[PDB]
């Protein structure tokens, strides 16, 4: 019980809203792709830096001579190498903790 | 002459002492290096 | 009744429950995609963070995050272990003999070496314990640990 | 005293506004859930790191020998252990202060 | 009056005070939910921060924040106390006797040991006080304290 | 000189705009309240940390003995205590500068 | 003229200058509140920062910011001054006499002590000046100063 | 060739859009003023801290005695004071670089 | 034709090219102000950063940024130069004579002092060069330099 | 089969939406230009700082004398200069890694 | 049928499939430009980051990013290499002779110098390896490395 | 022979001196370690 | 016997020397502690 | 008596030696202070 | 035989001399050890 | 006189010893400087 | 000839004296080295 | 008995010698202590 | 004659016995003081 | 004869008394200087 | 005159003694310098 | 009286000996001071 | 007369041979102890 | 007799005067060298 | 008588010449060893 053109106007308004909200959805997906690209670049940079750093250590390698072994074994307690390995393990744990915390912080983008 | 024989004997004794001292100083130097390396690690860590 | 004729000429029967239902149906059918995209992004980032995994755009970072490692076993860090300097393994104390077989033969009794080895072990612990304690206490501070 | 279709048009406009604002409310709740997830992940990472670090200290444990006790007791003043414990307490207080400040900063998400 | 008939045929009585009231009522009934959600998030985060507590999505972090602790008693930090190295407890000074019972018997008079113990206590205070002062002065700076 | 319902439609549009913009104003005030709460929490945390730190120093207090005073007075130049107090004043100035800079940075919320 | 009758039946006299004026008046009367709220927040935060003061929601932080202090006099920092260790006040040099009254009586002439006191004062300045210079140079860097 | 009220409705819609966009412009200018105020406060805080720090150095001033000059001149190479001045210049350059970088970062507000 | 009469009674001649042109003209005349404001803010901040200068709201910071300085000449830093400690200027080596005119008269030949002065200059360079190199390498790191 | 003015109203609504969205596009391009300007300024500041720092090292240059060469060559192992160069290379790699990470972080503007 | 005449007088034939198609076509023709601009910005920043390159507004930073360098060869860092201090090149050990040709002629046997050179090389490695390991472990921490 | 008895007495006296010296050096070493540990804590803290 | 009187006189002289030496060493120790404390402050500050 | 004259001459010679030694030690102390100050600057910088 | 009694008397005199010397050296060494330990402990403390 | 000739010969021998000692001390000083420079680099790096 | 036998007897006495002296000096030097190494190792450890 | 007077004269001469020696040694030790304290204080200060 | 030589030899050996009994005490005291000083110095 | 021996013994003891009275002073001065130097060196 | 020949013979004996002593002291000083340099270099290296 | 002339001749010989000894000791002490100062300055520089 | 001088010269040289054979042992022991102490001190 | 004793006493004192005049120079030189070495060592 | 004194004086001076020629060598060797040890110790 309404004049002509009112249903057509309402359909046009609904169509406009649907089109605009679809555009918004597309832009949201673009932003998510941007975030993924950023995370990938960050991790790739870390991996490349690691590769370069590991390579340098091959050239300058050196070993303790046969001498000085007797004295070191004379003094070395049972918990020296375990302490050194604990320090290295702590270093690795802190590194991966920092990486994971950065990944978590990427939730704010 | 007895004098030259005594001097040569003293020189040989000194050489033996020098060899033994070199061995012992190498051992003690190795111990000192080990102590400094295994304390430096933890100290520099913190 | 000319009024009735004119009213019938310029009137179309429109139902509110149809237009409203159609508009709401379309809007919901697209808003569900919106919410699904948001939840998918959230799940992907959370899975990358906690090691569960990611799918979609973030699926490419799964290999990188697996290479980083979790717990304390970092495959990125284990590359340095191959070049780790070799150090002697601690063994029991052997006395050192000076001038063996000679009248001036003396040897380190190695009784005090064990006492020194005990105090050295204690000092190495107190240093490592303090280092680990300060490491954990300064995790949020941007400091080496 | 108005033509047919005007009240229906006004009702349609109100319905559209209500639906859009409800969508906005749903998205806001989604964002709040995201913030809660981020906070939970951050705290869980801290707890896991603590668990790993506490475990390493069991192996390398060592004690001061029976000797050297006499000299330490000979020299030790009355306020050495209190100072050490004050330092440890300061470390713990600063740690929890940093954690709480990070939780506060999560208000900007 | 055909004008009146045509006007009556294509006219519906609509009241502004009804349509406006209905629209405002619906909009307010949903905006109150919006504001309640915002205030709930604010209260949850504030309660997590100051130890009051959180309800809803953030209720799961209550256990974690209680484990972190407040004041200076951190249950996360108290785990290290079990492995804390044992150190001697300070007692009164006892003189050390060299060659007891022999003609060369001398002992440390321990009168100067107390003076050294006093100056050592003073130095330990001045170090701890400076450490605490710098710790508080560098809280906003991302430095170890 | 217009058909019936046009002025009513225009009034309805104006009413809708006014209601929506009032909702926006209310949400803005909510956000400002959130910022104020965050600042209050941050300052309260600082004050509590200060209170705890000041309390620890009472127990471990110690004084220089009567001896060693003669030597210190023998060597002490006229500008030692002024230098120590200048260092302490610099520490306090830097602390309050950092606090004020954080308060300024709270303008971005 | 039936056309005129039908036109008069379905027409209401509406003025653009009235509807536009009413809508703009309402929108301005609420946008002024919007702008006032924004400016009030800005003024409150600026007053908290520079010590002028805040009113409204931020009025509760006025006490806290006054407790922090301004310039270099921090009431939060002055709490540590009560526990500051006591140190001797520098006085003129008094020579030390060894074996007073005995044939082996010698005393430190204190002529070189003044020269040492001068060079010590110079070194203490150069250290404090360098510390202050580096402190100011590293204010934006998150480092202890 | 359209019914009465359509042009008036279109003019009303245009007027509403113009008014809303003008409000948006006013709010944008308010935000820019806020950013300018923040920058001014930050620079003023730096200047005040500098003023306080420069004042402390007057009291504790001291000079190297007439002696010890001969030895210093005996040993001092030709590039000691240039090295000291290079260090000071590096300190100043890094300071102004940090200040300018912060000013650049203020572009994100 | 009553149809024609009724159509003429309730019809106003409206042109799309007029209403569209008017609306677009107003919207452009205000959007140009919007864009001008954005570009003005951008230019002001850039000029403050690179030393070109700012106009408008940021004009008040021009004095402060000029006081900070550019290059390496900081008027804020040059205030410390007035209180810089005075140090001797390096001159040629003069031998020191002990017991001049006495039978025990010996003097430092100052031939080795020049060699020491050369090696000292080399060490001072290697230290300053390493300091500058690490300073530039750690500019993005929040560390003292 | 609709009254006059409905198609004109729909065309006007479409025209308004197109104009507003074009304005949004223009503002987006302005923001991208702002980001590019910020990146350019940051890199230019780094380059200028490098130029100043490189210049200072010319004046204070000095060389090891002819003596002391014999002893250094007497003691110097085969992997001293390689270690020094590895340290320098690590410094350079970390610097460029930091620069690239900052460039990546500019994706959030 | 006057109803039909009046209906025909005030009716224009409008097709939904035409108006909808036109509006959607215009909106898509501008939204494609929007998406192209977003993707262009993303690609430019990514290319600047990973060394692929940038076009458009960011094209001016290509020269600066090429000057920064990639891998470990930084043209900005290589400027310092010209002023790098000169150090002797390690060669084989030559014994030092004291009092050559005199009855008191003794020389360093250089047999132990090689052993010292070996242990020195080992110590230099363990220091450099630890430095590199800590450098990589503290990359996310704002610390010098 | 009195000479060998005197030499043995001197050796026994030297052994007693060595034992007492070992005890005293252990005590003094413990004191030194305690001083360094309780100063290192505060020093490294700051 | 003169010998015991001379020995007692020497012991008394040694005791007086010990007392004076203790006083002087306390003064010098105080000076050393003061120097280290007032240099450590500035050094640790930077 | 020649003895007192010789003792006074020795005392005067000792006084001259003391004065010259004081001058030389002041010079050497100044040199040491200069070396430490100009090395400390660069060392603390890095 | 007076020689035997004379030898016994000289032995007794030597014994009493040894006793006095032991007392004096104990006092001197005790003071030296006390001073040295005080200096070492203070040096390590700061 | 033989005495002055002997004294001059001793002085010449001392001068030769001084020259050789200067050369050897320069070499050893260079070695010490090299060791400290190449250890300081790595140590300061970490 | 009693002189030859007397010389042989004195030589034998000197040899036994040398043996006793060697034993005592070995004991003393061993103790000294042990104490010195203990002190050095502890000093380097902390 | 001239011997008693001669002994008294030698005792008086020894006493005056002791006085002169005490004066000279006091001067020398005072100078040495002053120089040593100056060097120690300067070394600790920088 | 022979008895006088025998008596002189006996008296000589008696005195040697006493001289040794004295020198052992003197040397023991000297070496004790020396070792005491040396070891108290080495231990501290 | 016997009186001469008694007088010689008395004179000998008188001289011993004087020799002791001299050597005590000389030895006291020497030991005083030695201890003074040693303790002033040890204290500084 | 036998005295001149005797003096020449004693001079030749003294010369050969000097040669032997020079050889031995060169060996001893060389060993001492080697050990000292090894200890110094190792101490500076770590 | 030949004794007076002999005493004068011995005094002159002693004086010339003192002169030669002074020259030699000045040379030796100058070289020692130079070497010591070089070593100290280099040690402090690095 | 001459035979007595020849016998005295021979006996003198015989005793010199014995004195040298003794002093070599004594000096060797002394130098051995000295070098032992010196080198054990230098090595540690 | 008495004149001979007087002459011997005078000659003895004359020689003592010369012996003192010599020993003062010798002792002064020795002490000068000793103090020179000691103070040049202490100052550096 | 006088010729005997002249011969004794000449022989005495001849022996002094030889004693000096010996002592110069001995003292030179001793001082050389001393200075060698001192300077090799000081340089290292």
């Amino acid at each position: 019980p309404v004049l002509l053109g009112i249903p057509l106007l309402l359909r046009f308004l609904g169509f406009l809203l649907v089109t605009l909200f679809g555009y918004l959805l597309t832009f949201l997906k673009k932003g998510f792709g941007k975030i993924a690209i950023a995370i990938s670049l960050f991790l790739a940079l870390i991996i490349g830096l690691n590769s370069i750093l590991v390579g340098y250590l091959s050239d300058i390698s050196a070993q303790l001579p046969s001498d000085f072994v007797q004295g070191v074994q004379l003094i070395l307690p049972s918990n020296a190498l375990p302490c050194f390995y604990v320090i290295l393990s702590v270093k690795a744990a802190i590194f991966i903790f920092d990486v994971k915390q950065k990944i978590v912080s990427y939730l704010d983008w | 002459d007895p004098a030259k024989a005594a001097f040569n004997s003293l020189q040989a004794s000194a050489t033996e002492y020098i060899g033994y001292a070199w061995a012992m100083v190498v051992v003690i130097v190795g111990a000192t290096i080990g102590i400094k390396l295994f304390k430096k690690f933890t100290s520099k860590a913190s | 009744k000319m009024a009735n004729a004119n009213k019938g000429a310029m009137t179309e029967n429109a139902d509110e429950n149809a237009l409203q239902s159609d508009a709401k149906g379309k809007l919901d059918s697209v808003a569900t995609d919106y919410g699904a995209a948001i939840d998918g992004f959230i799940g992907d980032v959370s899975g990358l963070a906690n090691g569960n995994g990611a799918t979609g755009d973030f699926a490419g970072s799964n290999s990188q995050m697996a290479q980083v490692g979790d717990g304390d076993n970092s495959p990125l860090m284990n590359n340095f272990r191959q070049y780790l300097p070799s150090l002697p393994q601690s063994v029991e104390c052997r006395p050192f003999v000076f001038g063996a077989g000679k009248p001036y033969e003396f040897s380190i009794d190695c009784d005090k070496i064990n006492l020194f080895r005990g105090v050295f072990a204690f000092l190495l612990y107190v240093a490592t314990f303090m280092y680990v304690f300060s490491t954990f206490a300064n995790i949020l501070r941007n400091k080496e640990s």
